[PDB]
C-alpha cells in the first residue's frame, strides 16, 4: 500500500509543477496572441488534418497547412478570420458579415399586431395559424404520426385584401423574423436572381 | 476488331442497308451490341442483339402525321 | 470603424477598414473610451 | 484493504479526473505547433523552365521563377497546377488540388439523401438499363474491356415532370457512392457573355479531378436546344454554351469514369449533334406510370404513414389516372394532414380517400 502512496506523491507534484508550466505556455501564447490581428476571408477548407486557403483584407491569398489558434470545425468557407499580422495564423474567428441585400433586407423585428389590427379575415388567420404555429409547437404530435410539418403556407387574392398585414400579425404572434420579399421585383435584376 | 467475334452475321449486309448513318451511329451500333451482349449474359454476339442494336440505335422514329407527306 | 463585436469591455475589438490598405480588428487606446467610439465614424488608427 | 477501501481514497482522483490538465497541456503543445507555422502563398505553376526552375505565378500578384522542395513529386506539376510557395524563400512548398468554382462548389456539396432503390418503384425496365449504362463501367470495367466494347459515356432521362428522372439519377448518385454534380440548366447561364461556357467548364474540370463522377444536369432542353442561326444575342450565347458541353463530353480530351444524365422534360427540340450518339449514348424514356408503376408508387410511398385497419392501393389506382409520381406523393402526404384534421395518430381508408380526391382537383 506504500508503493501507491508513493506514486500519489510523484503524481501530485507533477501537478503542482506541470500547472506552473502550462501557464508559461498560455504566457507565451497571449505572447503570440497578443490584440492587433488582421480579418481573413477563408476561401474554403482543404483535407491534409483540415488546410484552409485565406483571402487577407490585404487583396493576398494566402494558404494555412494549420488552422490557427482556434477551432477547425465550423469554420464556415467565408467566415470572417483574425489571421495574424506577420506569420498569418487564424488567432480567433469573428462574427459573420452583412450580405448585402440581406441587410437591405430590412428585418422590422417588431411588427406590432395583436391580431385586432386584422379584420374580417377570421378563418384566413386560423388557417394560418393552425397551419403554421399549430404545428409548430404540437411538432411531437406531427411526427408521432410519421410525417413531416407544412413548410410553408400560401394565400391569394386581389390586392389591398390584407395578405401582408396577416403576414405581419403571423410574425408578431410568433416573434418570428420577417422579411418582405418583393414579386414583382425579382423578375427583373438581370439573371442572376435565383 | 476489337469485338468479339461475330459467329458469321450479314455485317456486309448490314453496310449494304441503306440508311444515313455516321460513324458515330456505327460506333453506337457496335456499343449496343455489347450492351446487350453484356445484359443476356454472353460475350458472342450474334445477329439477334446485334440487330436489336441496330434497330434501337437508327430508329429514326417520325409518328408525322400522314397529311405532311 | 464597423462591427462593435460586443466590446462591453470583454472583447473591446471593432473591424475598421483603412480605406484601399485592408480591413482590420483593433483594440482602443487609453486616450479614447468605449462611449465615443461606436459604429462609422471616422476613427483614427496608429500605423504599428 | 486497510488503506485500499476504492483506490487509496485520493489515486480516484489524482490519475485520470485531474490528468485532464494533461490533455489541456495537449492541446497547449497542438498551440504550439501551430504557433511554429507561418503559413504560405499560393499560386499556380505557369511553366517548367528546367528540372529546378519553375515559373509560378502568385494568385492576384506577380510571378516567379522558383525551385521546388527536395522531397516533392515534380512529375505531377503540370502547369495550372494550383501550388503553395514559402513565404520567404518563395519555393514550391506543397501542392494544392484545383480551386473549385464557387458554384461549382455549392452545386457538387448537396446531400443526395442517400436514398436506396427500392423508393422509385415501376421502372424495372429504365433503372436496370441505367443502372446498366451508368454503375456497369463504375464496378466492372474489365468486363466492358474484353467484351469489345468502350463503356457508353451517359444517357438521356426524358418524360413528363414528376416522373422521376431526378429521383432516379439521386438513387443512383447513393448505390455508387461516388462524387455527384447535380446541377440545374437555366441555372448556369448568365447574362454576362461569356460565364456559362465557363462554368460548364469549371463543373466538367471538377468532374475530371474527382473521378468517379456523375454529372447530373437537369433541364438540359435549356442548354441543349437545335443550335439556329438568326436568333438574339442570348440565342447564341446559349448556343455557344451547348458547344462548350458538347466538346466538354466528346472532345479532343476524352472523358474517362465521368459518367452524365441529363433529365429533360422537351427531348424533341434536342440539338442533333447533342442528340448523337457517343455524347448521349442512351434515351431512356421514363413515361407516365401504367397501373401497376402507379401501385408501386404508392405502395412504396406509403411506408412511412401509419396505416390502421385496411388500406388498399387498387382503388387508388384506377380513381387516380394520370398522377405521375408526385401526384402521388402528394395525395400520401395530404392524408397524412387529413389525419391531424380529425386528430388521429393514424390514418384511414376514407383518408386516403379524400386525399387522393383533393390532390385530383387540384391536378385538373
Ligand atoms: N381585413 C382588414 N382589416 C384591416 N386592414 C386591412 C384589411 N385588409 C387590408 N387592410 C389594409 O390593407 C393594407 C394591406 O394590404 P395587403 O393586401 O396586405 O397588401 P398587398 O395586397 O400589396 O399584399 C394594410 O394597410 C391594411 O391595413
Ligand atoms: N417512381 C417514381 N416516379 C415518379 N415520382 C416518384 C417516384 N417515386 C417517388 N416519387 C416522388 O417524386 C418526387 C421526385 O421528383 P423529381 O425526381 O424531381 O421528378 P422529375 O424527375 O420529373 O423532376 C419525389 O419527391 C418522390 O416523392
Amino acid at each position: 500500500i506504500k508503493i501507491m502512496k508513493s506514486e500519489v506523491l510523484r503524481v501530485t507534484h507533477e501537478l503542482q509543477a506541470m500547472k506552473d508550466k502550462i501557464k508559461e505556455n498560455s504566457e507565451k501564447i497571449k505572447v503570440n496572441k497578443t490584440l492587433p490581428y488582421l480579418v481573413s476571408n477563408v476561401i474554403e477548407l482543404l483535407d491534409v488534418g483540415k488546410c484552409a486557403v485565406i483571402k487577407t483584407s490585404t487583396r493576398q491569398t494566402y494558404f494555412l497547412p494549420v488552422i490557427g489558434l482556434v477551432d477547425a470545425e465550423k469554420l464556415k468557407p467565408g467566415d470572417l478570420v483574425g489571421v495574424n499580422k506577420d506569420s498569418y495564423l487564424i488567432l480567433e474567428t469573428l462574427p459573420t458579415e452583412y450580405d448585402s441585400r440581406v441587410k437591405a433586407m430590412e428585418v422590422d423585428e417588431r411588427p406590432t399586431e395583436q391580431y385586432s389590427d386584422i379584420g374580417g379575415l377570421d378563418k384566413q388567420i386560423q388557417e394560418l395559424v393552425e397551419a403554421i404555429v399549430l404545428p409548430m409547437n404540437h411538432k411531437e404530435k406531427f411526427e408521432n404520426l410519421g410525417i413531416q410539418p407544412p413548410k410553408g403556407v400560401l394565400m391569394y387574392g386581389p390586392p389591398g385584401t390584407g395578405k401582408t398585414l396577416l403576414a405581419r400579425a403571423c410574425a408578431a404572434q410568433t416573434k418570428a423574423t420577417f422579411l418582405k420579399l418583393a414579386g414583382p421585383q425579382l423578375v427583373q435584376m438581370f439573371i442572376g436572381d435565383g | 476488331s476489337k469485338m468479339n467475334l461475330s459467329e458469321e452475321v450479314d455485317l456486309e449486309d448490314y453496310v449494304a442497308r441503306p440508311d444515313k448513318i455516321s460513324g458515330a451511329d456505327i460506333n453506337s451500333i457496335c456499343q449496343e451490341s455489347g450492351m446487350l451482349a453484356v445484359r443476356e449474359n454472353r460475350y458472342i454476339v450474334l445477329a439477334k442483339d446485334f440487330e436489336k442494336a441496330y434497330k434501337t440505335v437508327i430508329k429514326k422514329d417520325e409518328q408525322e402525321h400522314e397529311f405532311y407527306k | 470603424c464597423t462591427k462593435i463585436i460586443n466590446a462591453d469591455s470583454e472583447d473591446p475589438k471593432y473591424i475598421i477598414n483603412v480605406k484601399q490598405f485592408a480591413k482590420f480588428v483593433v483594440d482602443l487606446s487609453d486616450q479614447v473610451a468605449p462611449t465615443d467610439i461606436e459604429e462609422g465614424m471616422r476613427v483614427g488608427v496608429d500605423r504599428n | 484493504l486497510l488503506e485500499h477501501k476504492e483506490i487509496d481514497g485520493r489515486l480516484k482522483e489524482l490519475r485520470e479526473q485531474l490528468k485532464e490538465l494533461t490533455k489541456q497541456y495537449e492541446k497547449s503543445e497542438n498551440d504550439l505547433k501551430a504557433l511554429q507555422s507561418v503559413g504560405q502563398i499560393v499560386g499556380e505553376v505557369l511553366k517548367q523552365l528546367t528540372e529546378e526552375k519553375f515559373i509560378v505565378k502568385a494568385t492576384n500578384g506577380p510571378r516567379y521563377v522558383v525551385g521546388c522542395r527536395r522531397q516533392l513529386d515534380k512529375s505531377k506539376l503540370k502547369p495550372g497546377t494550383r501550388v503553395a510557395l514559402d513565404m520567404t524563400t518563395l519555393t514550391i512548398m506543397r501542392y494544392l488540388p484545383r480551386e473549385v468554382d464557387p458554384l461549382v462548389y455549392n452545386m457538387s456539396h448537396e446531400d443526395p439523401g442517400n436514398v436506396s432503390y427500392s423508393e422509385i418503384g415501376g421502372l424495372s425496365e429504365q433503372i436496370r438499363e441505367l443502372r446498366e449504362v451508368i454503375e456497369l463501367p463504375l464496378t466492372n470495367p474489365e468486363l466492358f474491356q474484353r467484351v469489345g466494347i468502350i463503356p457508353p459515356k451517359g444517357c438521356l432521362l426524358y418524360g413528363p415532370p414528376g416522373t422521376g428522372k431526378t429521383l432516379l439519377a439521386r438513387a443512383v448518385a447513393s448505390q455508387l457512392d461516388c462524387n455527384f454534380l447535380k446541377v440545374v440548366s437555366s441555372s448556369i447561364v448568365d447574362k454576362y457573355i461569356g460565364e456559362s461556357a465557363r462554368l460548364i467548364r469549371e463543373m466538367f474540370n471538377y468532374a475530371r479531378d474527382h473521378q468517379p463522377c456523375i454529372i447530373f444536369m437537369d433541364e438540359i432542353d435549356a442548354i441543349g436546344g437545335r443550335r439556329f442561326s438568326e436568333g438574339t444575342s442570348a440565342d447564341r450565347e446559349i448556343q455557344r454554351t451547348l458547344m462548350e458541353l458538347l466538346n466538354q463530353m466528346d472532345g479532343f480530351d476524352t472523358l474517362h469514369r465521368v459518367k452524365m444524365i441529363m433529365a429533360t422534360n422537351r427531348p424533341d427540340t434536342l440539338d442533333p449533334a447533342l442528340l448523337r450518339p457517343g455524347r448521349l449514348d442512351r434515351k431512356i424514356h421514363i413515361d407516365l406510370p401504367n397501373e401497376q408503376a402507379r401501385l408501386d408508387i404508392l405502395k412504396i410511398h406509403a411506408g412511412p404513414i401509419t396505416k390502421h385497419g385496411e388500406i388498399d392501393y387498387e382503388a387508388i389506382v384506377k380513381l387516380s389516372d394520370g398522377f405521375n409520381g408526385a401526384d402521388l406523393r402528394n395525395v400520401c402526404t395530404e392524408a397524412g394532414m387529413f389525419a391531424i384534421r380529425a386528430d388521429h395518430d393514424f390514418v384511414v381508408q376514407e383518408d386516403f380517400m379524400k386525399a387522393v380526391r383533393k390532390v385530383a382537383d387540384s391536378k385538373k
